């Protein structure tokens, strides 16, 4: 009975929302820390013609870039989803305990 | 403590099963107490014959590989273990989890004494390296470099320079030699001033909480992560007393019955992995001991850092 | 604080244990109710508790996490604080001690009896100090209450001579003059329990899950949250964690170690930059560290400079970190092979190949050795600056103001340091 | 009264490293310094159930419905390449020396008596039976554990590495030297005298042991498997992880050491196994049975107590076993 | 009493490699050592819905709205090139020997009894029926699993490799040698006596098995398939290094297809030697434990209480000991 937004609570640390001048381009942080400077192994990707940036469309608002990031994570990368699932289950058991 | 007259460099030593468990709260690179105890064992085993005093170690860590694994569906890591022998009845023993890590460190040893004059520099450098080849550095064997391209030799750099330009020149010559790693220093003034900042934020703060605050990656609302100055690891910076000092032949089951035993407990401080050309003087960044045994507080740090 | 209500509380607790055993007993014959109400219903249960206090012990630093066939001495000792600034551990617990218990798991009824908060405090601390309500509620005789007090107060006293086993750790520490101390360290279960509770509260707490919702909604929140990456789980009891301690049943093993890791703990490999010409933008800039560094500069270069010192120091140390990772990239690239620019091509960055491969001089003794020692190839810093000025945004408000001049000043300063390092490559 | 030391700890002499396995072709073993490493990759397996049913789940409906739901594992697999029939397994061995001196000893009386006992052994019979068997377990590639069981030809090369180079080089046919006979040979006696001079002296002797095994094109090599408790949730679980140091398959150092210690042909049970590894209460992890029990007087603790404490020296075989344990290391001591 | 052991780990005899698949033209099968390997590549597929509807999706608006938005995917496909009609599948197979010896066993008396039992088997009858059927499964290219079913002409070339070179070379027609009858041939018997000498420990046997299958120009080949972690990637194929391949346990499962002795009908032919002899395709376990003919009841009667089974059933038991496995209870 663990809902989807409680899994998104721990899945959102795997995304990174970089600011560009047009808008907000989401990405994927493989180390799960939101693209930190030192502990952050961000996933950079190779595109069509010399594209080395974040996997993610340049969205107008952060609310939609984060939503497209969460939708990509739910569609394709289910190992990070299983990580966030077990995190949400341990959080629910923690609030059942403390 | 006292300044090094020379600076000996043990080159890239390969350690195969070093203790990844630094302390009860920290894992990863082994504690600087391991390296300071290794250099005191080097003093105790070869330094009392060359009439020198090997004191102070600078830790560099060119390569690090922990024998860890990330379990499926888990964010954290566990340790890959070894299969111990059985009991006398044939059952599997109870597993005691030890962390093993493959290091490649190079040590800068502070050498001072009258044996610098009596012997050549390459002779005492060769002697401490041939003694270090039979030793172990955090519980792990020092791999002695057979049949690669060339063996990495030593260099005992006399810190006494005839000019400041020549001194900066051979500090650069040594820093280029120990470059692909990251020197490990102690930033406890940064830990205390971060505790002071956290106490102006919220009163009744402990510096365990300030240490944790320097460890985490904090997410901040407008979202952005809070940046950090450097790498800023937690290290065990010594021991603190739990018992009064017991007499040599008084405590039970000690290592030797000629040394006073005292039950101690870790003292977690802050470290900082920085590159060796950010220090601009390699005679700093050397880890010494500080005992003050009447109070407890057996600890190591690198004083004279900043 | 009246002895009658404390008498009511102790008889109520033993009657709750009576109804607990008669609920989880499932007896229908053999007359277990008689011995059950003869043992755990009268005041002889307190005599059995005065027997069972010797098996348990309130501990703060136990030895059982070090190899569990080690029969040493465990301590309920609180260390004094260091006067020296910075470091600390396990004496920071002032009121937040959890007071671990080792011993028999079937004997923990005495500890559940001592953990009651009946009037305003524990019955333990009520038994420490001399009080009239103490030593009278739990008895009708005086000397029996004295020996019951001397039994019940012994749960915080170490039993036996001080001992650390052969399986326990003990480690010489050199004194400033010629001496050693043995220094047997113990495992702090109260400090591990406090750090474990802090980590579980910061990761799974309600005030952290709320800010976790607020970042996933991309909204705003009052406070933030924390992550603690790269944790490692170390379990103490293998399949039976109850035999280590009491608190190792709350955390089933699970030491939750923090990462003290060097920055080169994910060292991927070195690949010689063959089929490109601008190595700062193709093989160096493709590294996962300097991409985050340049993106953090791109965030930090287009903003208000009213906080001049804080933003200026941050940009200076970031440019220092980028030239630092450049020097580490050139340094770790020397393990490839002594000749890889000798591999024939046409466009392979022939000015940066004087920098990233100095061991062609060992092969070409006069051909290529004398062309990097007289030239001293250090114009690479200018190309590094032309690459690093792609981090600044193409904004005329950033160009016209003094931010561009200050940025160029400290950028040229760190490039002076990096170029001066590349100048003396030949010693 | 000369009680036993409450803390005894001997360091590990004969300290090997991780046996790096690489791959190439036989009859260019002499140029095997740029042979590419055997890499550990993942493959997917799907298997049916084969374990024993527990006499309540033997009914055909549950069994037939349980072969319709198979276990699906990602295992680590190390193979030779399809153009390479020879496996080169290479490690380094440090023979440290100071073999009877304990790293920790409480009693100075017990320490002096144990050093007197070890020196009485070494003068009476040096490290010449032990190091002969250590040189055998180097010479026959017992450290090739499952990499030896079907090889067409195993060949072990051992190089005494002095200050910068090979001081003295050996080369053995590891299949002629059996896994159960500690015979005599001139080159084995030279290697044994070198391991003896290492175990006696104050400094270490470094050897470089390289063993080539002609398995076959593309065949499986068997590096060490990692003891990983808590593999995780069963979906992305890797059911077998093979050990590899740096993108290069390897055998653990304690596995190589366990093969080197297999010298014990002195245990009282019959030698259907032959040599076992030198352990206190000599216990084979593959057999699940501990020979040298303390119900007999033939384990390491009873023999060391009789030899050092009350001077009941055992036979020469059991004191070989005792000194082999002191070379093996261990943490001994009562409460 | 002589109860069975709690650990019993038999090493796998008959070790195959990953069967690498190359691709060229027939009639130059003899110069097929520079043949370019079959590469696994990606193509996007798109299918309408074709599975059974669960009595709720038979609403016509729901059915048409699921058909209007069909699932896109991206499978891994491996084809022959359009100018190459032959698939060369090449592995090596090492026959080890020492079949009854376990690699791990708690009980010593049970290990001795098991070794005496297998020794009486081999002395009464060697690995001559078993190696005949293993040589058949090398000779008829059953390790070509779906690469065999529509092939015009399959040809297997089996080379025994001594020292470093070919000692004795066979060459079979894998379509004349059927998939279900174990007949007798001179070259099959020579291969069987070689696999016998390998399985008895009386020699070192390393075979190299090359099988050419004449499929057609540009046709699809079927390497082994991995489990998968719009672009859904519904199929991932095996490959070692940009070269398609069959898993070694698939080759070994085709080599163990010798069990013609199961209690059901012989219309299916041989199945693989597995305890509780099970086929994953047909979803059925022959040699159920309720009839007394699975591997464990036959072994625990042959070894413990000395009830020697039928000759074909002890062929099956020693085929399981050659097969490997983790036997023994908790």
């Amino acid at each position: 009975t663990i809902s989807k937004t409680d899994i998104d609570c721990y899945l959102q640390t795997y995304v990174v929302i970089d600011p560009v001048s047009n808008g907000w381009q989401w990405g994927i942080d493989e180390n799960g820390v939101g693209g930190a400077l030192h502990h952050g192994r961000v996933e950079m990707v190779e595109g069509e013609n010399g594209y080395f940036g974040l996997r993610g469309a340049t969205h107008p608002t952060e609310k939609e870039a984060m939503a497209a990031a969460l939708g990509y994570l739910w569609k394709c990368r289910q190992d990070l989803v299983a990580i966030a699932r077990n995190d949400a289950i341990e959080a629910e058991k923690y609030r059942a305990k403390a | 403590v006292t300044d090094p007259e020379a600076l000996l460099l043990l080159p890239r030593l390969s350690i195969q099963n070093a203790n990844a468990i630094s302390s009860p709260l920290t894992w990863g690179f082994p504690s600087p107490g391991a390296f300071t105890g290794f250099v005191h064992a080097l003093q105790r085993r070869v330094g009392i014959s060359l009439d020198i005093e090997l004191d102070g170690v600078g830790i560099v860590c060119h390569r690090f590989e922990a024998q860890i694994s990330q379990p499926a569906g888990k964010r954290t890591k566990v340790f890959n273990l070894t299969r111990n022998p059985l009991n006398r009845d044939g059952s599997t023993a109870a597993i005691v989890e030890e962390g093993r890590a493959h290091l490649e460190v190079s040590l800068l040893l502070g050498v001072h004494g009258d044996g610098l004059d009596d012997h050549p520099a390459q002779e005492i450098a060769r002697q401490v390296q041939e003694q270090a080849g039979a030793m172990r550095l955090a519980g792990g064997s020092i791999l002695p470099w057979c049949n690669e391209r060339f063996p990495a030799p030593n260099a005992e750099l006399l810190m006494l320079g005839g000019s400041d330009e020549q001194r900066r020149k051979n500090q650069r010559r040594l820093t280029r030699r120990l470059l692909p790693g990251f020197a490990l220093v102690s930033r406890e003034a940064l830990l205390q001033q971060h505790l002071e900042t956290l106490r102006t934020t919220l009163p009744e703060a402990t510096t365990l909480d300030a240490l944790l605050d320097l460890c985490r990656i904090n997410f901040e609302p407008p979202w952005q992560v809070r940046d950090k100055p450097g790498w800023l690891v937690p290290i065990p910076a010594g021991y603190n007393a739990l018992s009064p000092l017991y007499l040599p032949g008084e405590v039970r089951n000690a290592r030797d019955r000629e040394t006073p035993l005292r039950f101690v407990e870790n003292l977690f401080g802050l470290g900082e992995w920085l590159s060796p050309h950010r220090v601009a003087a390699l005679s700093d960044l050397l880890w010494y001991h500080h005992a003050e045994p009447d109070k407890g507080l057996y600890r190591w740090s690198t004083p004279r850092f900043v | 604080p009246t002895w009658q209500e404390l008498r009511q509380f102790i008889e109520s607790f033993i009657q709750e244990r009576l109804q607990g055993k008669l609920d989880k007993l499932q007896p229908d014959e053999d007359d277990k109710r008689q011995t059950l109400l003869a043992t755990h219903r009268r005041e002889a249960w307190l005599a059995d508790a005065a027997r069972r206090v010797g098996q348990l012990q309130l501990v703060t630093h136990t030895l059982k996490p070090i190899h569990p066939d080690a029969r040493g001495s465990n301590l309920h000792s609180l260390p004094q604080a260091p006067g020296q600034p910075g470091l600390a551990g396990s004496h920071e617990l002032g009121d937040r001690l959890v007071s671990d218990v080792v011993g028999n798991a079937a004997a923990l009824d005495v500890f559940k009896f001592l953990s009651l908060q009946y009037q305003g405090k524990n019955l333990l601390n009520w038994l420490t100090e001399d009080s009239a309500e103490a030593l009278q509620a739990l008895s009708d005789n005086a000397e029996q209450a004295r020996e019951w007090r001397q039994a019940f107060i012994g749960i915080t006293t170490v039993k036996g001579a001080p001992a650390s086993h052969s399986l326990a750790k003990q480690l010489y520490f050199p004194l400033p003059g010629s001496g050693y101390h043995l220094l047997a360290p113990l495992f702090p279960t109260s400090l591990v329990h406090h750090v474990h509770a802090l980590l579980r509260e910061a990761r799974f707490g309600d005030a952290a899950k709320a800010a976790r919702e607020a970042r996933s909604r991309q909204e705003s929140w009052p406070h933030g949250f924390s992550e603690y990456p790269n944790l490692a789980i170390q379990k103490f009891g293998g399949t039976k964690p109850q035999n280590i301690s009491q608190l190792n049943n709350e955390r089933r093993g699970e030491n939750w170690l923090l990462p003290s890791l060097p920055p080169n703990w994910q060292r991927q490999n070195v690949n010689a930059p063959m089929r490109h010409s601008s190595v700062f933008a193709h093989d160096f800039g493709r590294t996962p560290e300097v991409s985050r560094l340049t993106r953090t500069l791109q965030r930090f270069l287009a903003k208000t400079v009213h906080n001049n010192l804080a933003i200026r120091q941050r940009r200076a140390q970031l440019v220092a970190q980028i030239c630092d990772e450049a020097l580490q990239y050139a340094a770790r690239l020397r393990e490839l092979e002594p000749g890889w620019s000798a591999t024939p091509g046409c466009q392979l960055h022939d000015a940066e190949q004087l920098w990233l491969d100095p061991l062609r001089a060992q092969t070409d003794e006069t051909f290529l050795q004398r062309r990097l020692r007289g030239d001293w190839p250090a114009e690479v810093g200018n190309r590094f600056a032309n690459w690093l000025n792609r981090a600044v945004s193409s904004d005329s408000q950033i160009l016209g103001s003094p931010e561009a001049a200050q940025w160029s000043q400290e950028l040229s300063k760190e490039l002076t340091m990096f170029k001066e390092i590349l100048e003396d490559e030949r010693d | 009264i000369l009680s036993t030391a409450s803390v005894l700890a001997f360091e590990r002499k004969l300290d090997p490293s991780d046996a790096l396995m690489s791959a190439g072709a036989w009859a260019q073993r002499d140029a095997s310094q740029e042979w590419p490493a055997v890499t550990v990759r993942e493959k997917s397996v799907r298997g049916t159930i084969s374990n024993r049913l527990k006499t309540k789940d033997r009914d055909p409906a549950k069994l037939d419905a349980s072969i319709q739901s198979p276990n699906l594992q990602t295992v680590d697999v190390a193979n030779l390449p399809s153009d390479a029939d020879t496996l080169k397994v290479r490690f380094t061995l440090r023979v440290l020396g100071g073999a009877g001196t304990p790293s920790a000893c409480n009693d100075a009386a017990y320490r002096d008596k144990l050093l007197q006992t070890v020196a009485t052994y070494v003068n009476d019979q040096g490290f010449a039976e032990l190091a002969r068997r250590y040189a055998h377990n180097l010479a026959n590639a017992r450290f090739l554990w499952r990499n030896r069981v079907g090889a067409e030809a195993v060949e072990v090369r051992i190089n005494h590495i002095r200050q910068g180079e090979v001081a003295r080089a050996w080369r053995f046919d590891a299949l002629a030297i059996g896994l159960r006979d500690f015979k005599a040979d001139a080159e084995l006696d030279a290697l044994a005298e070198l391991i003896a001079s290492g175990l006696s002296g104050s400094g270490h002797v470094l050897l470089e042991v390289v063993a080539f095994a002609r398995i076959g094109d593309g065949q499986e090599v068997f590096p060490s498997q990692e003891l990983i408790l808590d593999k995780g949730d069963k979906k992305g679980q890797k059911s077998k992880t093979l050990y590899s140091v740096r993108d290069a398959a390897a055998i653990h150092s304690q596995k190589i050491g366990n093969a080197l210690r297999t010298i014990d042909t002195w245990y009282p049970d019959e030698d259907g196994l032959g040599p076992i590894a030198v352990e206190p209460y000599g216990s084979v992890t593959s057999q699940g049975k501990a020979y040298r029990q303390p119900k007999q007087k033939l384990d390491f603790y009873t023999l060391l107590d009789n030899w050092v404490l009350r001077d009941e020296a055992p036979a020469v075989e059991q004191q070989h076993y005792v000194i082999a344990n002191l070379i093996r290391g261990g943490v001994f001591g009562e409460a």
